[PDB]
RNA sequence: AAACUGAAGAGUUUGAUCAUGGCUCAGAUUGAACGCUGGCGGCAGGCUUAACACAUGCAAGUCGAGCGGUAACAGGAGAAGCUUGCUUCUUGCUGACGAGCGGCGGACGGGUGAGUAAUACUUAGGAAUCUACCUAGUAGUGGGGGAUAGCUCGGGGAAACUCGAAUUAAUACCGCAUACGACCUACGGGAGAAAGGGGGCUCUCGCUAUUAGAUGAGCCUAAGUCGGAUUAGCUAGAUGGUGGGGUAAAGGCCUACCAUGGCGACGAUCUGUAGCUGGUCUGAGAGGAUGAUCAGCCACACCGGGACUGAGACACGGCCCGGACUCCUACGGGAGGCAGCAGUGGGGAAUAUUGGACAAUGGGGGCAACCCUGAUCCAGCCAUGCCGCGUGUGUGAAGAAGGCCUUUUGGUUGUAAAGCACUUUAAGCAGUGAAGAAGACUCCGUGGUUAAUACCCACGGACGAUGACAUUAGCUGCAGAAUAAGCACCGGCUAACUCUGUGCCAGCAGCCGCGGUAAUACAGAGGGUGCAAGCGUUAAUCGGAAUUACUGGGCGUAAAGGGAGCGUAGGUGGCUCGAUAAGUCAGAUGUGAAAUCCCCGGGCUUAACCUGG
């Protein structure tokens, strides 16, 4: 199955092992999924400040 | 045989009693022939902690059941008081 | 004990006989009676009853493996 | 959990006086605000929807008393499965909460000092045919009619409490509530009706706002 | 067997299981010659292959390799045959 | 008295409209997972997938008051090398127990849901049954014998163990006599039982026959019970009958013969799926979905099959045969089943400690002392759900400083802060301290008992042996704000708006949709909104959906009248007078387990929770 990346930025790329929940992408024909950032290998987002708990991104301190 | 028991309810650390009259290879928590009483280990003087039903207990003391050593002597203190 | 009248839909069986009962249930959602009909065995000793009459029957302890009920008495014979 | 943030804005957001802060001073003079919401924006077009009134009228009543959602949603519940009007149900419990009928008495200047104080086990409650106090460290527990209210023997000379006591006698005592200065002793002898409450409170969008 | 008792309680079942089998074939043989006598169709052998048999299903019974009732009922079916023999 | 309380819509087809019609959101919910974050307690919950393989430890023992005995441990007695205070061997003399014999238990407790569409379950009945232990009764418990394990001797094997000779005792075994019942009976009569132990001629536990109860299991009957007609015929021991056998018991359960029957559109057969139920969510209701936890029934114990023993098994931690897999082997042969409590590997998005005690309520054995009990009660871990509480409380202005916006000077953050005065719940320290305990044993009195004040049973007293939890629940003090706030969102549905950067790029989205140089929609700051030890996303179920409409929808044009007639089963059906009481209504009884839901009270400091009616 094909999985959308969101967020800015990833480091995922062959055999990345990810997490794939559900939710489609509304104007992406064939995507169904959306993958899990931060769960296994997929990075969170690098300097993502406001959603952050959305695209596994740790807490700035 | 039938063996009349106490059956462990309540909450955890708060014991609570219910005389049943059971057979004895049937467990304590399992099913019960007759509910007969409820005794309540830890109780207010105003609250009554003893409650049984003579009839059916002399009912089945004739019909043969062994009474457990606990509700016998729960039963001896409900009859002096 | 329990008493059911019925039709004898067959009486070729030897010693034995077929009762037809009818009977009404509700049906649970749509709450409108649907007439139901149920074949019971009944053992006749006598083969008294052809078939077409009104008999009554009885429960009773397995005569043989698809009979339990035995014909007590016949009310009605077919013209 | 209770609010730890300035209690003004709760105020000015609602665009009346929530007796969050004790009346020592006028209350338009202390802080001379809530005329306008807070924020930057202050007046604002696209004026709300009646939903949006109906969650300004239940977060007025959660911040006047103290309690969360959880708790007010557990209160709106018990009223609707209490016989009776569920607005009044659901009133009558959050005057029944031991921290508010505290303030009531004036043992407390505040909701918030009287929760606080309570919290801390100074206020002992007799509930109805005991003989003995007991102390408790719970604010929000229903009270049975007749309960009566004791200061702990150390908590007898407290400072807050006696600067309390005369804003509460500024204030008024309400009639079901009766208090003993010299003791320091109330007695809850009767639930508040809802035309002794405030009228201004309107109960019915509370319970709109539950109803989906 | 993982306990002691497990073990003890199939060797004495082993010893147990022979002597009911020797008994049991006991009860066998006597039917058989009963059953043989029947088949002859002779009335005298029957009666006294059957008088043979009284005493060894009662005393079989009592032990409890056979049921009270099995007994029982063997011998009202057998002296109804014989019976009805002559 | 009470149980009788409950119903919202919105965005989106059009230049615009109304209808219709789909799609999407707003709620509750859960054995829940993932992301950020994370102070504390109480009660619950914790392999939904691999019924996949299992290292390891424990989970079923007890009885010497049934018996022969003495392997060990302690003694006692003497033998005393006496080594004078070291000490050793003989004896079962004693408390006691290894092994062996013999009874009871192991069929309960505990686990799982693979199989099962009906030997399952629920519901209401029934007749042809057995039923250890238990309550009430009766009749007994006499006399004998040969065996045999341990023990000895000699072998065989690496082991698991096995073969020979001889030999000892029993509540082990087999006769004989007696027979209240009980069995057969052609009713004339026939046959069938057992064991002794212990306390001082007795009472006692046990045994044999059996009647009645109680409990438990087996059997049967009527109904209800998922999808599929793109599954219409299916059955030949098949339906019934007699003689015979088999069962504790009815029965094609089996068998010889005889007849041709048995089920089917009211759904038979054949397939997919699935343990059923009380209940659990959702919902105003009717309904829909589901069957974790707690409790009832069923089925299974690595796979297939067979039976022994026993009252009860075709037996989770028993037996036999075969099977695959793992292990040991001296190469011929042997051992195994965590779907018991922990625990390991593996699968997975995912679910825990290789813990304490029998102290309490139960179960097994014993006369008791006492032993076993991964049942049970507790304890460790997890925010996994619910409930409660804390992270402080007042007073505080030229409205400090800084950040942000701005018409560059004002506004906002904002009583927010600083300052100032208090307070110490929770956490931590020092103490204190209930309750879960039922009164064992022992002494004394009374009655029953008996030949007996012995013995035994019952009752009534005195007495203080018993606590894993535990360093307890609670109570009192010690110092000080000191130990503890985050998540999502702000175009509309929907509560919350401006800048800066970007420029159909990066990116967001649940729907309409935003992004092409002045973005309330992307990323960042300020501000604000909702929740708050939580917050969101995802997955699933119901709701909204009157969108399968019985409550409660439609069919001229939006989807929908069969091309038309005929007629089978089936559905419905004129007027009057009667019988009948099946449907219908009303009342009586039993049942519809307990819990859970609801109402009224009670107990935990409140709540969850428990609990009487």
């Amino acid at each position: 199955v094909s999985s959308y990346i969101g967020g800015e930025g990833h480091n995922l790329q062959e055999h990345s092992v990810v997490l794939i929940r559900g939710g489609r992408v509304k104007d992406l024909p064939g995507v169904r999924y959306h993958t899990v950032r931060g769960a296994l290998d997929c990075a969170g987002v690098k300097d993502r400040k406001q959603g952050r708990s959305k695209y596994g991104a740790k807490k700035p301190k | 045989m039938v063996v009349i028991r106490l059956a462990r309810g309540g909450a955890k650390k708060r014991p609570f009693y219910q005389v049943v009259v059971a057979d004895q290879r049937r467990a304590r928590d399992g099913r019960y022939i007759e509910n007969i009483g409820f005794f309540n280990p830890l109780a207010k003087e105003s609250e009554e902690a003893v409650r049984l039903n003579m009839e059916a207990y002399h009912a089945w003391i004739a019909k043969g059941a062994q009474p457990s050593d606990r509700v016998a002597s729960l039963v001896r203190a409900y009859n002096k008081a | 004990a329990s008493v059911l009248t019925g039709r004898v839909v067959s009486d070729k069986m030897d010693k034995s006989i077929t009762v037809l009962i009818e009977r009404l249930v509700r049906h649970p959602l749509y709450g409108k009676q649907l007439r139901r009909s149920t074949k019971i065995k009944a053992h006749d000793e006598n083969n008294v009853c052809q078939q077409g009459d009104l008999v009554r029957i009885k429960e009773t302890r397995p005569i043989s493996k698809t009979k339990a009920w035995t014909l007590v008495d016949v009310v009605e014979k077919v013209e | 959990a209770r609010y730890i943030g300035p209690k003004l804005k709760l105020s000015r957001r609602e665009g009346t006086d929530l007796g969050l802060k004790s009346g020592v001073k006028p209350y338009d003079v202390k802080t001379k605000k809530a005329a306008r919401p807070p924020g930057q924006h202050g007046v604002s077009r696209n004026k709300t929807s009646e939903y949006a009134l109906q969650l300004r009228e239940k977060q007025k009543v959660k911040r006047i008393y103290g309690v969360l959602e959880r708790q007010f949603a557990n209160y709106y519940k018990e009223a609707a499965r209490k016989r009776g009007a569920t607005g009044e149900n659901l009133l009558a419990m959050l005057e029944s909460r031991l921290d508010n009928v505290v303030y009531r008495m004036g043992f407390g200047s505040t909701r918030a000092e009287a929760r606080q104080l309570v919290s801390h086990r100074t206020v002992m409650v007799k509930k109805a045919g005991r003989d003995e106090f007991v102390r408790v460290n719970i604010p929000s527990i229903q009270l049975q009619d007749g309960d009566v209210i004791a200061i702990q023997e150390k908590s007898r000379e407290q400072l807050r409490i006696k600067n309390a006591i005369e804003l509460a006698t500024q204030r008024g005592i309400p009639e079901w509530l009766d208090v003993d200065h010299s003791k320091l002793q109330g007695t809850f002898k009767k639930a508040p009706d809802r035309i002794d409450l405030p009228a201004e409170i309107n109960e019915s969008l509370i319970v709109e706002l539950y109803s989906k | 067997a993982n306990t002691a008792q497990a073990r003890k309680r199939a060797r004495q079942n082993t010893k147990r299981r022979q002597n009911s089998a020797s008994q049991r074939s006991m009860v066998r043989t006597y039917l058989k010659r009963v059953d043989a006598a029947i088949a002859a169709k002779d009335y005298d052998a029957a009666t006294e292959a059957y008088k043979k048999a009284i005493p060894v299903l009662d005393r079989m019974a009592d032990k409890g390799i056979i049921h009270k009732n099995k007994a029982a009922r063997r011998k009202s079916r057998l002296n109804k045959t014989i019976k009805g023999l002559q």
